[PDB]
């Protein structure tokens, strides 16, 4: 279990014991309980730290991107969409993972794929139920340049085929870093010269997702938008860091704008 | 996968089903239980408790405390009938807004005996005797004290013990009756008569009151949950 | 006989020679909080006999057109002895009670009272947009009064016995711990309320654990030439009172 | 697996339940617990009152 | 089992035993049976109190609200809807729970989500199958101000994604009061002053549901209405109360209008 | 097993035994076999009476009603429909049950819910997939007076929610008569006077089904028709009766018109 | 979840099927059985009883 | 689990049923009960009539 | 196939669920673990560490 | 099959899991591991500091 400490009954004291006094010049932080600073009763305490595990904290699906593509190519979305895999284009999921320096985990990817009708000068629409492909292309694979090209044959590339009006499709991904954990922060460079990309984006090379309609275009236009959700599973995290204080600027840098530590108060004494 | 075949009612939401569903707060640690006095486990623990019965629920008396008390006096004759109402503890005006009767209007069926307690709230120098009667149906309500004592009855004697119970037994063709009034499920009649008179000294009041209580016995049950007709709304409360 | 009883708590004692038993509400007798149900980690003060002892409240006159009276607790004992002092200085408290109602009469008088302790007796309001104010919920040692018929106001409590000030049948206040005082039988009621809440301890000014209501169900009546003043006295002792969260006096 | 009797009449009659979740809030409601104790509302008195005897002696 | 008492055979009597006579000035209520007031036969009685348990009484799904939202924003419904969680906006479910002062239970939430076509000056509609999100935001979480904002990333907020033409979605919720039971009636105030909110609404702080279409708006308009159903499970209830007599006025107060105890009769003697 | 009797081998006879002769003035009917009236061989007979059980005879779903309701209220169908539960509005199912005087059984109710487009002056229809509610209201419950009223909150009333394009929904119903069996024929009256309703309709009081669209009305109109199917299960039947000879007139009476016993023949001797 | 595959007749309503379905009155307590004379269990208990035969079924 | 013979011919042959519900009204119909007693309709006479003998002696 | 019936929430994506799903790299061989100092297993191992408190957080 | 206790209160309570896949990345997340070791952040000192004694003697 994850059950917390009980309070221990304590009486009056008058001794040379000094639990309250300490030096904080040591890296050590005090271990004092209420049973050291006042009377206290015995409390049998059944509260658990069950949901404050890192495998419950990080284990809820979070949207990491959405990308759009259009049958008509109505508003410059092409007939397929692409996304270079990263976790840093969204504030919320990024912040949770950046409370740790190294994380090894498996992922679970869920896709929520929706479509909508577009304005057109077309008359009479009775468009069949759309099918969509989501193709994962590992680093150094051939890439789509059109919706019709040979790369969508998926002979070794992992791929999902899914039809609208069905449960969101999902696939597990295993741990797959070159290292023994994913690196959230890298204080190095990509060159021995100490030039080029600086930061964690040096070590980012996680392939690219491509997504298209599998159906041929119909006389109107449909735009489909695919939202990608990652959930960490089976997590071990190492080296705790402060939570972010500043809002992010960029998905490849930590650059930040100088921001206040805390919010205002009127004075030292407030009620 | 494993060969399976879907059968009727595969996607239905039945509101009386019980199925398992994933929690939306996995591994949530609930507050410890503690003993809170007065744990209820059944609604027959509420129905078996006495509740004052409005036996004097005439138009003027509805919003007053007159509803729960029926005057009884020192008569110059024998004195007639004091009250009477059709028994039906879920459909009668008298019995249906009591604790027993409002636990009954969440159900469509009921069975078992119930007990009407009566209490004399006169002076301690006032004394009387009353005939508390139950008549099974099929011959109408008794219109004389003679016809009332052919039924089930308890003759109440007012004394130190201030109350007397007329236990009214189940006596039914069917094993259950409907909570709603139905002529097949007719449940009998209750009445009260003077057996003697209220006799009292000069310096003590000639009029007294009587209250009635109702509760289920230990053989009582209900079946088939339904919405109550006693609460309603025309738009959401805000 | 079963009619004679004494209850001794602290340096107080009450005697009765007509009583109709003692109701122990929900069959649970007052006790101190256990270590397995606690959550306040500081040592509790238990003043014992100094706070647990009968405190007689202000009496009310029973009239023929009276519709009832109510006192909320713990706020009727907020100025009473060291019980009320330990309310001032502590964030938390927790107490059971024995409530004893007295109302004697002659054998040529008649009337019937319901004496009932209602847990969590949240009350309505005359205006439906507003909450009742503290002055109308509580009178302290003085009772607030029910009225026979509906009242109007803005922050006034809706008083009308039929609804019991709570929007429920007044005849159904019998699943709550209760006794009746019927003048031809007994002259006293006794209820022993345990501590009842969904939290193990709570603040004693911000919350009222229960309300004692006394409601005539059979009016007072007597022949003219008999006593015309008949009081109802409520004398109530804390039981197993304990307090946590000691700080400076006040409640704001 | 838990094997438990069904609700059946009056004058096969078991079902099987397996829990599929890691929480007990996910479980189907307990509908077969029929324990009662009406005496704390119906008889909440300090002295035991015997039915055949006077209430008040 | 929940089986009721048998009737016991009884003969003539003439004794100083008085089961019928009692004093109701005691809080005690009589324990008399038919076997005390008349002859009676032995009846072996097989009737059960099975369905009058509080875990069968309260354990049927009841609608607690519905809220509407519109793709077009046709009739002032916005592109998302919100509801502060409570059980007091519906008469029927509220009354059942208010027969008890304290209840601890788990809930099961089922959603019945429907959509309808709206009047428009649009011509040619062939709108894809709608997907909808239902997001639960715990107290003190960020809230939607638009349908497109960052809060719908659901990085830690529990969320359902569901597509029309499928079985109603449901999730269990555990017991989650700060206290050791939910409080149906609170005779206190939210301030130590004894000011502010009075009543049970002081202790109400159960978060907010938000619901949107996930699909982008199409040239016509669709309004979707989501009906929320709560079913108590695993219930323990404490401190029975009278059922309500009066109709409710407000979902945060008990204020009531003075109403009749019972319905009329012509006289004391009726047949 | 339900296997029938074997034929027993029999030789010539000449005795004072008379199996053929009998008196039919006794209520007893003859037990004669072929082995009593002629030679006969031994036939081992494996035929079974398996499908002539009353739990196979009565255990096939039969339509008992259909009722219609309309979004537009086009042709006086309202926005909801109702049906007082009975088994006597259909000839076929009624006749099978009326071969018995008392039946106790459980039921299984299956609903086949269909919708169709209606004529309208509306232009452009793209109506979402309909959802429907089927609510059972036990005797003495509040009833719908509109499609929008509080009664459809179903706080204690059993209810089904079902969306089109899915398997027909079904629910079991247990035995639920006040009596110890359902009564197909009642030779009594509902009054002790011997007035009022006469017949089996005295004892009929089985509640009312209500059904509505849950979706708000769309600019065209849809009518939905719901067909209700009952299947007896777990049957015990008592007191066999003749099958009906006459066509029924009414669903609450047995009143009948005088009809022929059998069909014509030309003469006594026909081939 | 567990890998499964739907096979023909997955959503059909066959009127001669027997499948289990949730009760709409969970935990309902049925009336006790009693012996009612003349229990039928088979329709060959009705067919083996004599019945008068109309052998003179001319038009009049 | 209940394992019971199937309906099969004449001159594997079992099936498995598990009940999934807490009510016995939820269960599939009993179709394999083939008990009979025609004698209460076919021979409902106080004195046993022997076939070979006269009905009325 | 085997008779089955779908129950509410059959196609939902709940973001707090945990279910099994097929891997998109079957038989993938993950990097060996090594000990990295400072493994976190709970966020109460971060909360129980001292942190300087801004008690003089006026506007300037 | 693996049978393991559910999360349950405070003052049946097991579930069954069978893995259906050949990879352990396919498995449901481990949510019931509640091991801790706060001392490597909270007390990361070479010499053990006893609470009752001076920090610095
Ligand atoms: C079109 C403008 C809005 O019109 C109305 C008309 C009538 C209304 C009636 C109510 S109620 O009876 O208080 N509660 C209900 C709860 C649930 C259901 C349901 O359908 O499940 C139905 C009613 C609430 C809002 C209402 C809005």
């Amino acid at each position: 279990m994850g059950r917390v400490a009980d309070t221990i009954a304590r009486g009056p004291s008058n001794s040379e014991q000094i639990p309250a006094l300490t030096a904080v010049e040591t890296g050590h932080t005090s271990q004092v309980d209420p049973s050291d600073t006042m009377q206290t009763r015995h409390v049998h305490n059944y509260h658990s730290r069950s949901e404050s595990s890192i495998e419950n904290f990080l284990c809820r699906s979070a949207c990491v991107i959405y990308i759009k593509y259009s049958s008509a190519e109505s508003n410059n979305l092409k007939r397929y969409a692409e996304w270079v895999i990263n976790t840093r284009q969204v504030a919320q999921l990024r912040r949770k993972m950046e409370m740790f320096t190294y994380i090894r985990c498996d992922m679970e990817l869920t896709f929520v794929i929706t479509s909508h009708q577009e304005m057109s000068t077309a008359t009479n629409s009775d468009v069949p139920v759309q099918t969509h492909q989501i193709m994962y292309v590992p680093p150094g694979g051939p890439v789509p340049t059109s919706v019709n090209d040979y790369v969508w044959q998926t002979s070794t590339n992992p791929s999902i085929f899914w039809t609208e009006g069905n449960a969101p499709p999902r696939m597990s991904i295993p741990f797959m870093s070159i290292g023994n954990a994913y690196t959230m922060f890298y204080d190095g460079w990509s060159n021995f010269s100490r030039d080029g990309i600086y930061g964690y984006n040096s070590l980012n090379n996680m392939g690219t997702i491509y997504a298209r309609h599998v159906n041929d275009s119909s006389p109107g236009g449909l735009t489909s938008t695919i939202r990608i959700y990652f959930k960490p599973k089976h997590v071990k995290a190492y080296v705790p860091r402060p939570p972010r204080l500043c809002q992010y600027k960029k998905a490849k840098n930590v650059n930040f704008d100088v921001e206040a530590v805390t919010t205002e108060r009127a004075s030292l004494v407030t009620t | 996968g494993l060969p399976t075949m879907l059968t009727p009612g595969s996607t239905q939401f039945l509101t009386s089903d019980d199925f398992q569903s994933p929690s939306a707060m996995p591994q949530f640690d609930v507050t410890p239980e503690m003993n809170i006095p007065g744990q209820v486990r059944n609604l027959m623990e509420i129905a078996e408790v006495d509740s004052v019965v409005p036996i004097n629920n005439l138009q003027a008396n509805l919003k007053t405390m007159e509803a729960y008390r029926v005057q009884v006096r020192s008569t110059d004759e024998m004195g007639g009938q004091i009250f009477g109402f059709p028994l039906q503890p879920g459909a009668s005006s008298v019995l249906q807004r009591t604790l027993l009767g409002e636990i009954l209007n969440y159900y469509t069926h009921w069975s078992g005996s119930l007990k009407l307690t009566f209490v004399f709230c006169g002076s301690a120098m006032a004394t009387g005797k009353f005939l508390l009667a139950y008549s099974p149906p099929g011959a109408g309500a008794p219109d004389s004290r003679k016809n009332a004592m052919l039924g089930t009855h308890v003759i109440w004697d007012v004394g130190l013990q201030s109350s007397c119970v007329l236990c009214v037994p189940w006596i039914s063709q069917t094993h259950y009756r409907y909570v709603v009034d139905d002529k097949y499920t007719a449940s009998g009649f209750i009445s009260c008569w003077y057996q003697t008179n209220v006799i009292v000294p000069a310096e003590a009041q000639k009029s007294c009151y009587i209250m009635c209580f109702v509760s289920a016995c230990n053989d009582f049950s209900v079946r088939m949950l339904r919405d109550t007709q006693f609460i309603k709304q025309d738009t959401f409360y805000q | 006989s079963d009619r004679v009883r004494s209850i001794t708590l602290g340096n107080s004692t009450i005697t009765t020679q007509e009583c109709a038993n003692v109701v122990v509400g929900y069959g649970v007798w007052p006790d101190y909080l256990s270590d397995e149900e606690a959550t306040a980690e500081d040592q509790p003060t238990q003043p014992d006999v100094a706070t647990c002892r009968f405190y007689t409240l202000n009496s009310v006159k029973w009239e023929m057109q009276s519709a009832g009276w109510w006192w909320k607790f713990p706020d009727a004992l907020s100025e009473m002895g060291l019980f009320g002092q330990n309310m001032q200085y502590h964030y938390l408290g927790r107490s059971g009670y024995t409530i004893h109602v007295q109302c004697n009469a002659s054998k040529f008088h008649q009337g019937c009272l319901l004496v009932v302790c209602v847990p969590e007796a949240e009350m309505g309001c005359t205006n439906a947009e507003n909450a009742p104010t503290y002055g109308d919920l509580c009178g302290g040692e003085t009772a607030k009064q029910f009225e026979q018929n509906a009242v109007t106001g803005e922050t006034a409590v809706q008083t009308a016995v039929c609804n019991a000030g709570m929007g429920v049948g007044v005849g159904n206040l019998t699943i709550y711990p209760h006794q009746w005082i019927n003048l031809r039988t007994n002259n006293s009621a006794t209820i022993v309320m345990p501590y009842i809440n969904s939290v193990p301890m709570d603040n004693m000014f911000r919350h009222n654990n229960f309300t004692l209501m006394i409601i005539p169900f059979a009016p007072l009546d007597y022949v003219t030439g008999a006593s015309s003043y008949i009081p109802i006295t409520v004398t109530v002792a804390p039981m197993s009172a304990e307090y946590n969260g000691l700080r400076l006096a006040g409640h704001q | 697996a838990q094997v438990s009797t069904q609700k059946t009449g009056a004058h096969i009659i078991h079902y099987t339940n397996i829990n599929y979740y890691k929480d007990a809030a996910s479980n189907s409601a307990n509908r077969q617990d029929f324990t009662q104790d009406p005496s704390k509302f119906t008889e909440p008195v300090k002295d035991v009152m015997i039915k055949s005897l006077p209430a008040l002696n």
